[PDB]
RNA sequence: UACCUGGUUGAUCCUGCCAGUAGCAUAUGCUUGUCUCAAAGAUUAAGCCAUGCAUGUCUAAGUACGCACGGCCGGUACAGUGAAACUGCGAAUGGCUCAUUAAAUCAGUUAUGGUUCCUUUGGUCGCUACUUGGAUAACUGUGGUAAUUC
RNA sequence: GACGACCCAUUCGAACGUCUGCCCUAUCAACUUUCGAUGGUAGUCGCCGUGCCUACCAUGGUGACCACGGGUGACGGGGAAUCAGGGUUCGAUUCCGGAGAGGGAGCCUGAGAAACGGCUACCACAUCCAAGGAAGGCAGCAGGCGCGCAAAUUACCCACUC
RNA sequence: CCUUUAACGAGGAUCCAUUGGAGGGCAAGUCUGGUCGCAGCAGCCGCGGUAAUUCCAGCUCCAAUAGCGUAUAUUAAAGUU
């Protein structure tokens, strides 16, 4: 005997509104494009540092 | 002679010949005798054991499990 | 160090400014912050100095004369269009307004317009 | 260290009829400010996720809310962490049920489904009479609730039941000896009977008599009595077990003689 | 600081006063030897939770009866026991509470009744068996040589589903061992 | 774990009122050896760096602020990330390579310093103690958990992380790799990016030269282009200073600096001039022994790295009692009263060429028992005249052939010599004034023995070059050609180096001619300056001989650089290119002042 | 489990302590196969701190002339997604530590009929007008300083 | 529908008050008072009551039932270890309350701060400098030096709780 | 990681249990060699000066056991607050 919980949704499209994204790329309609949290981090505190258009970070990295 | 006090102290060491463990210049941690203030057994004037030579136990170098580091 | 108007002397100086001067802008609502600033008479010790034309003179000068304008940006408020164009009080403020050109090569021809307020 | 108002509330130090574990997490939902106090009242999150089992986290909760399907005395709230509290109205038309959080024996509130007609009134306990500018007569009740021109005969702990739809007291009854009442505080709450008493103490704490529908006789403040009906008679519907406090021998007896385990 | 654990816990047993009494030590010796047990721990806990059973017991026993606190915890007390079989039914009140004694908790052991009705050919058999997956107590497969039997459990003992001793493939040693008439005596 | 003493000069520390409790609170004084010689006198408070056990006591029973507590760094399993063998060099611990910046490390000859950027590049596994069969792997990944490397070593292996390194020498693969002309531009990683590169960095002069035909200054502009042209993320430059000049170095610097951006580690080996301010972000000092063991400290910002490393006695966590003042020769030592006569010579204006360089020499004065250096960028004929000179070609048109027998140091140091070093030792022989010379030259704190007997081909860049300056002083001649010593000598080396062939070739009354790009040894090698000016293989005027001065503030006005001195250290450093600070020195033609 | 044992004497009976005995929590020594749970720079220096991160935020609904994309043709509140910047709100919560502090803090008990309270919920909203004024951001362009979120 | 808004009530609080409750010390027996100590009248100031502060009066207030002074390796409590019955010792530490951000001091904005992931000075430290100037606060999470008999990774993630 | 599961995986010589002790208090040897008031042991009383039940070792045995010993704070023993 094993034992867990399971949902049927009555669509397609509830099933892609509700259901916790890291649920759905269990089965490929979802994908976290993402790299890493301190890249995320070190990032947003250089862009902190220059006022007006952030080319240097919003493009050059 | 203690490092945080600078207060001089007389030491036990206690086995068979277990006083060619230390030289001169050496630190080593002591510990109390057993009695919380007094002399313990025959010994006049003595309070505290030596129970490490050099971050090594005087058991171990009595034993042959470990050995000094020179 | 810039210069900064009714600072009256010819030497550097430290004040404590705060929002709605020159010279500084606040991080955080209600800070203050002590800055150094140069007084406002003019001296031999400056790098720049910062000249407006008012009145022009004979010859054009090589440089800043020979150009021409822009309109850059057309008026944006209703009130302002009309006093600009000399309209009425019944005259149909939603034509005079404004088309920006563009035309930036690769994309097709365009105009724009900013939304009218008020 | 406190130079303002918290706003975090510590999963250890929450109220216990909320019935909560101690191994999810460090914290607790945290009411907002509303009509109820916080000690007295119950999150939405917690009636949804908790005792219905309707959701499973607090996304599932927050994206239920944000449909503008739970009615909170018909009005439509769209917080999680709203107090609803006592003599409330739960309603979720999209699958036509209503409830009403009541107190049921052991102090802590009940899942009381109610018809939908009897879903229309609430009734409220009045707190305060004063009087505004040019002499118009106020009430405040124990929700916050304000009505303008009462009939003059209404006193303070008498009980009104308003229609939710428009406010409009309709109907009142009056704290009397011989009266159906609720207690909704203290070590009795839960507990239904009739009054039969009032002991006064001018200038603390009057006390009042309570004597249940089977010769148990307990009192409690004046300040936790909510008259019910005129007497022996609900004006609401009553839970299972009618507030009667059966002892732990007795509810031994009954668990056990009846077999109570499944179906 | 704040974290979601709980730190609740606690000692099972008490070690005695007296370290080096020979009639404790040979008397606690017969009780290991007799019933199979490990260690004196094994010994320690069992006196222990009998030493607080009767602690209950005689708290209870001093407050007047008809006391409705009385009455509720020594009818649960009493069940309690009963449950386990520790207890005759005929008796079932707190005053034949103080006549128990250790070897009524040890006798209700598993390893104890795996041997007493009859699966094993020693209580040193019958810990190596049930320590060893082969003991079932309904469906479940029980690992541990101290649980306590209930009264209603005692009819289910009997041998996993999936085991050599009833039912079962046949183990790592008669699998080389026949595969000896195979790959030991036919292919090496 | 670590040896501990104690310093003790400090805030107005007097044993005039000290009463001298230092030596009453101390174990190893009162056991009879000397340890605290201090009684009521006018002396600073002695203390020695041996003698003391460490133990704290001094410290705690001195009424004044005198007495502190500092640590001698030593190897005990500091986690020695790589060894080699028995008794041979190893590095204790790596940083972590800071993203989208220029992380920098500052360090001497010996320690450790290729040894981290191969490491890092992931070419070579780390030995992180005793040998693994293969090189695996899953040792650094299991030996670094909790630390950011995990992950970044995770990601080597991935093949989502490509790293670039620059080859430590130029000289080593002009063998085996081989570009044919036009075609070396079209085999690049990328074409639209050539351009702006070799624009910024000037190879616009030589992209279609013959391959062979170029100098060492083009052969690291070649270099630095196809590292650069190459798409990656790591990048490693081992010390892309090395034998550039300064305005080379500058645009070099700046083209990096054009690379930091867009999410791109980049580490660079950096005992490199003093340009810091806009050049290098972070900065990681080097540790240890050079022979034996190294480490790296935590990521410093460079101008609080190069200064704390400069003064030596400043690091707050942690330190060594070496790194003396290094920079210069503040040692002023000048005295000639032997030079009662002097041998001098006359050369004609020879002016030659080969295919494409323009020379040309004006007649000037060749002086003798004093020296004379020469400057300029690369490819104005520096070593081309020097070998005509000691003779090539063009016996055309006068030329006096050397009757003197002539010392030679090339630049160009790749012997073909089967044996060792011990052998060329014998060829040239010490049969000579056996004192200190060479002893005073390196004896007590480089080991020469490591350059008596070694392999010649695993040798490192500094041993190489000193190999190459024994080459020379120990031939009989009477006239000096050196060329580019500085080259894989870091501060003190290169100083001592020139220094040594300064008063070596002193006091025996000879004449050598320099070839010098570090201006620091352009200085402090010569009294007398010839200037090379012109544009590189079109016409190069060697400028009319002059004196020091004048000479190097009329050559360095044509670069437009200047120099600063420093109140403190007396370090030259650069300006910005323009400077409330450089202004005045550019117009008034000083670039550098206290003669 | 409401418990004692050795030591003053040639031997005895006491006072009386030293030592033994069991737990508990800090350190340390030797040794360690499995599995669940889980304390952890408090003690001494509320001593000093290299480096990275820990507080930000937009719906249909405050201001969209960035050609930044982009439409089926243009802007006639003007398409639509929407960088930046102005504006509104939060940053007084949480986290950390225990130096100070002896009717002080704190705990139970009561009082504001002696006060303030963003927000929430409920009451209150009538004694050129078919819509007013000028002026700063972002953006464009010129710069200053060794150097900064100038 | 959204937003905004004077006033009242409700909610979340905050502040100031009532009664009772405290470790060792007499080698601490008298303490407090124009440098407000206890009370009275009028005011200033404060969100409000009030010597909170000012002017003018009165001479009061506390103590052997331990006042006043000193010490604490003292933050208080819910609680922890041991325990026949009574007790003894511990509580820096995950919940409630208080206090602080190297030491003092003064303020801006704001409903709410005498805020330090805010500002302004002095003291103590300490960083860069082109010597004119600029910048700082880990008793937050990791990490490092020092201190010691004595205490962990410069990791991954917002999936759970909020 | 655990749990579920394949395929391999034990003869006892290794897929090898330690920490303290054996005069008394206090469970366990007047067994054999070495030292000879020395080395050392010993919380206390006490062991060692040529026939040591206590030292150094070998063998044997006792206690608890994946744990056991030591220094210190504190509680019961203390009806020695
Ligand atoms: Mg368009
Ligand atoms: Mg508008
Ligand atoms: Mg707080
Ligand atoms: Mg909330
Ligand atoms: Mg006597
Ligand atoms: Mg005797
Ligand atoms: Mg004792
Ligand atoms: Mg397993
Ligand atoms: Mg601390
Ligand atoms: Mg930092
Ligand atoms: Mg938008
Ligand atoms: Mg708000
Ligand atoms: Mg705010
Ligand atoms: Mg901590
Ligand atoms: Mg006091
Ligand atoms: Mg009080
Ligand atoms: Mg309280
Ligand atoms: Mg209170
Ligand atoms: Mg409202
Ligand atoms: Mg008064
Ligand atoms: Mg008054
Ligand atoms: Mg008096
Ligand atoms: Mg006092
Ligand atoms: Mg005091
Ligand atoms: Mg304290
Ligand atoms: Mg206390
Ligand atoms: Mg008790
Ligand atoms: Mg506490
Ligand atoms: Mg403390
Ligand atoms: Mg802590
Ligand atoms: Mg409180
Ligand atoms: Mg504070
Ligand atoms: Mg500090
Ligand atoms: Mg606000
Ligand atoms: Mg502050
Ligand atoms: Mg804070
Ligand atoms: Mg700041
Ligand atoms: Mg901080
Ligand atoms: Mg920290
Ligand atoms: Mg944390
Ligand atoms: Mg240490
Ligand atoms: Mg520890
Ligand atoms: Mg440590
Ligand atoms: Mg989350
Ligand atoms: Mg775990
Ligand atoms: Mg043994
Ligand atoms: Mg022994
Ligand atoms: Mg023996
Ligand atoms: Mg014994
Ligand atoms: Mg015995
Ligand atoms: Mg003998
Ligand atoms: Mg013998
Ligand atoms: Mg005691």
């Amino acid at each position: 005997k094993t034992t867990g919980f399971g949902m049927i949704y009555d669509s397609l499209d509830y099933a892609k509104k509700n259901e916790p994204k890291h649920r759905l790329a269990r089965h490929g309609l979802y994908e976290k494009k993402k790299t890493s949290r301190k890249q995320r981090k070190e990032r947003k505190n250089r862009m902190k540092k220059v006022r007006g258009t952030a080319k240097a970070n919003v493009g050059a990295g | 002679q203690l490092i945080k006090n600078g207060k001089k102290i007389t030491a036990f060491v206690p086995n068979d010949g277990c006083l060619n463990f230390i030289e001169e210049n050496d630190e080593v941690l002591v510990a109390g005798f057993g009695r919380k203030g007094h002399a313990v057994g025959d010994i006049p004037g003595v309070r505290f054991k030596v129970v490490k030579v050099a971050n090594v136990s005087l058991l171990a170098l009595y034993k042959g499990k470990k050995e000094r580091p020179r | 160090f810039p210069m900064k108007q009714g600072v009256l002397t010819h030497g550097r100086v430290r004040l404590l400014l705060s929002k709605g001067h020159s010279c500084y802008r606040p991080r955080r609502t209600g800070e203050r912050k002590r800055k150094s600033v140069r007084g406002c008479i003019v001296d031999a010790n400056l790098s720049v100095l910062n000249l407006v034309i008012v009145k022009k003179g004979e010859k054009d000068i090589p440089g800043l004369t020979d150009t021409t304008v822009t309109r850059r940006l057309g008026p944006k408020r209703a009130s302002r269009i009309r006093k600009l164009f000399n309209l009425s009080k019944e005259d149909d403020v939603r034509q005079y307004v404004v088309r920006k050109p563009l035309n930036k090569e690769g994309k097709k021809p365009r105009t724009k317009a900013p939304k009218i307020q008020r | 260290m406190a130079r303002g108002p918290k706003k975090h509330l510590k999963r250890v130090a929450a109220p216990k009829h909320w019935m909560l574990d101690k191994l999810t997490s460090v914290f607790a939902p945290r009411p907002s400010t509303g009509p109820h106090k916080l000690r007295e009242c119950l999150p939405l999150i917690i009636f949804l996720r908790n005792k219905l089992k309707y959701a499973l986290t607090g996304d599932e909760v927050k994206k239920i809310c944000m449909q503008r399907f739970i009615k909170i005395d018909g009005k439509v709230r769209a917080d999680i962490t709203y107090p609803a509290g006592f003599m409330d109205v739960i309603s979720i038309d999209k699958t036509g049920e209503n409830f009403r959080l009541i107190y049921d024996t052991k102090g802590r509130f009940a899942v009381h489904r109610i018809t939908p007609e009897e879903a229309k009134y609430k009734l409220c306990k009045v707190r305060k009479i004063f009087v505004g500018t040019k002499g118009i007569p106020h009430l405040v009740t124990h929700d916050a609730r304000t009505i303008r021109y009462p009939d003059p005969l209404i006193k303070m702990n008498d009980t009104i039941q308003i229609d939710l739809e428009t406010g409009k007291i309709t109907d009142f009854i009056k704290f009397d000896t011989g009266n159906l009442c609720m207690v909704t505080g203290g070590a009795n709450l839960g507990r239904i009977g009739v009054i039969t008493n009032r002991e006064r103490h001018p200038g603390s704490f009057d006390v009042v008599h309570v004597k249940d529908a089977n010769g148990n006789s307990f009192a409690t403040r004046l300040s936790n009595i909510f008259v019910i009906g005129k007497g022996n008679k609900p004006w609401i519907s009553l839970p299972r077990g009618k507030g009667i406090r059966l002892t732990i021998a007795e509810e031994r007896d009954k668990r056990l003689a009846a077999k109570q385990s499944s179906g | 600081m704040p974290v979601a654990r709980s730190w609740v816990c606690r000692k099972t047993y008490v070690t005695p006063r007296r370290p080096f009494e020979k009639s404790r030590l040979d008397q606690e010796l017969k009780l290991i030897g007799e019933y199979g047990l490990r260690n004196k721990r094994e010994v320690w806990r069992v006196k222990f939770t009998l030493a607080k059973i009767r602690k209950a017991a005689r708290e209870l026993l001093t407050l007047d009866e008809k006391d409705p606190r009385r009455l509720f915890e020594g009818n649960a007390l009493l069940r309690r026991l009963v449950r386990i079989g520790v207890l005759d039914e005929g008796k079932m009140k707190l005053d034949y509470i103080l006549g128990l004694k250790i070897e009524d908790f040890l006798e209700r052991r598993l390893q104890t009744q795996v041997f007493k009705l009859g699966l094993a050919k020693s209580i040193h058999h019958a810990r190596v068996l049930i320590r060893q997956r082969h003991i079932r107590v309904r469906k479940q497969v029980v690992n541990i040589p101290s649980f306590i039997v209930r009264l209603d459990s005692q009819k289910h003992i009997d041998f996993s589903l999936r085991s050599p001793y009833g039912g079962g493939r046949p183990g790592r040693v008669k699998r080389k061992n026949a595969k000896k008439g195979q790959g030991g005596a036919g292919a090496g | 774990k670590l040896t501990r003493i104690a310093i003790v000069n400090h805030d107005k520390c007097k044993p005039k009122k000290c009463r001298q409790e230092c030596k009453k609170s101390c174990p190893v004084v009162r056991m009879g050896k000397l340890c605290i010689e201090v009684t009521p006198q006018s002396k600073i408070a002695w203390i020695s760096e041996t003698l003391c056990i460490g133990c704290g006591i001094c410290i705690k029973k001195c009424p004044f602020g005198a007495l502190s507590i500092v640590n001698l760094p030593s190897n005990l399993e500091k986690e020695t990330t790589h060894r080699y063998c028995a008794n041979a060099f190893k590095l204790h611990r790596l940083p972590i390579p800071r993203p989208g910046e220029v992380l920098g490390l500052v360090g001497t000859n010996g320690i450790g310093k290729s040894t981290a950027l191969k490491i890092l590049a992931g070419k070579q596994k780390p030995n992180l103690g005793k040998y693994d069969d293969p090189p695996d792997w899953q040792e650094i990944l299991t030996y670094f958990r909790g630390s950011e490397l995990q992950n970044y070593f995770t990601k080597i292996l991935e093949d989502d992380l490509k790293a670039i390194i620059k080859p430590q020498y130029v000289d080593q693969i002009p063998k085996a790799a081989k570009g044919t002309v036009g075609s070396i531009l079209d085999r690049k990683d990328e074409t639209k990016t050539q351009a702006i590169v070799c624009q910024q960095l000037d190879l616009t002069h030589l992209k279609e030269r013959n391959v062979e035909d170029l100098s060492g200054g083009e052969l690291q502009r070649f270099a630095c282009a196809v590292v650069c042209i190459q798409k990656a993320d790591i990048f490693m430059f081992d010390e892309p200073s090395s034998y550039l000049d300064v305005k080379q170095r500058l645009k070099a610097a700046i083209t990096i600096r054009s690379l930091i951006n867009p999410d791109r580690y980049i580490i660079v080996v950096e005992h490199d001039l003093s340009v810091l301010d806009y050049l290098s972000d972070f900065i990681c000092c080097l540790y240890g022994v050079p022979s034996a063991y190294g480490v790296v400290t935590m990521p410093f910002s460079v101008r609080e790295g190069i200064n704390i490393f400069l003064d030596g006695y400043v690091p707050t966590e942690n330190l060594r009692f070496r790194d003396a003042s290094l920079v210069f020769k503040v040692a002023e030592t000048a005295n000639e009263e032997e030079v009662k006569k002097m041998c001098m010579y006359k050369y004609p204006g020879m002016k030659k060429k080969m295919g494409e360089f323009e020379l040309a020499i004006v007649a000037g004065e060749f002086t003798d028992s004093e020296i004379m250096v020469m400057l300029g960028e690369n490819g104005t004929g520096k070593t081309t005249f020097i070998r005509m000179l000691a003779g090539r070609l063009k016996p055309d048109e006068g030329g006096e052939v050397p009757v003197l027998n002539v010392s030679y140091k090339p630049q160009k140091i790749s012997p073909k010599s089967t044996g060792s070093v011990r052998q060329l030792l014998h060829e040239k022989i010490r049969d000579a004034y056996t004192h200190p010379q060479f002893v005073t030259d390196v004896m007590k704190p480089l080991q020469i023995e490591n350059i008596i007997d070694q392999e010649v081909q695993t040798l490192s860049g500094g041993e190489l070059q000193r190999v190459a300056l024994a080459l020379c002083l120990g031939k009989p001649a009477d006239v000096y050609l050196i060329d580019e010593p500085s080259a894989y000598l870091d501060s003190e080396q290169r100083l001592m180096a020139a220094r040594v062939v300064k008063r070596f070739i002193l006091h025996a009354k000879k004449t050598a001619f320099v070839v010098e790009h570090d201006f620091i040894m352009a200085t402090y090698l010569a009294d007398r300056v010839i200037v090379f000016d012109g544009i590189p293989s079109k016409n190069t005027v060697a400028n009319s001989p002059q004196t020091l001065l004048a000479g190097m503030n009329k050559f360095l006005s044509q670069l437009e650089i200047t120099f600063r001195r420093d109140p403190n250290n007396y370090r030259p450093r650069i300006n910005k290119l323009n400077s409330i600070k450089d202004v005045e020195q550019k117009k008034s033609g000083n670039y550098f002042f206290l003669d």
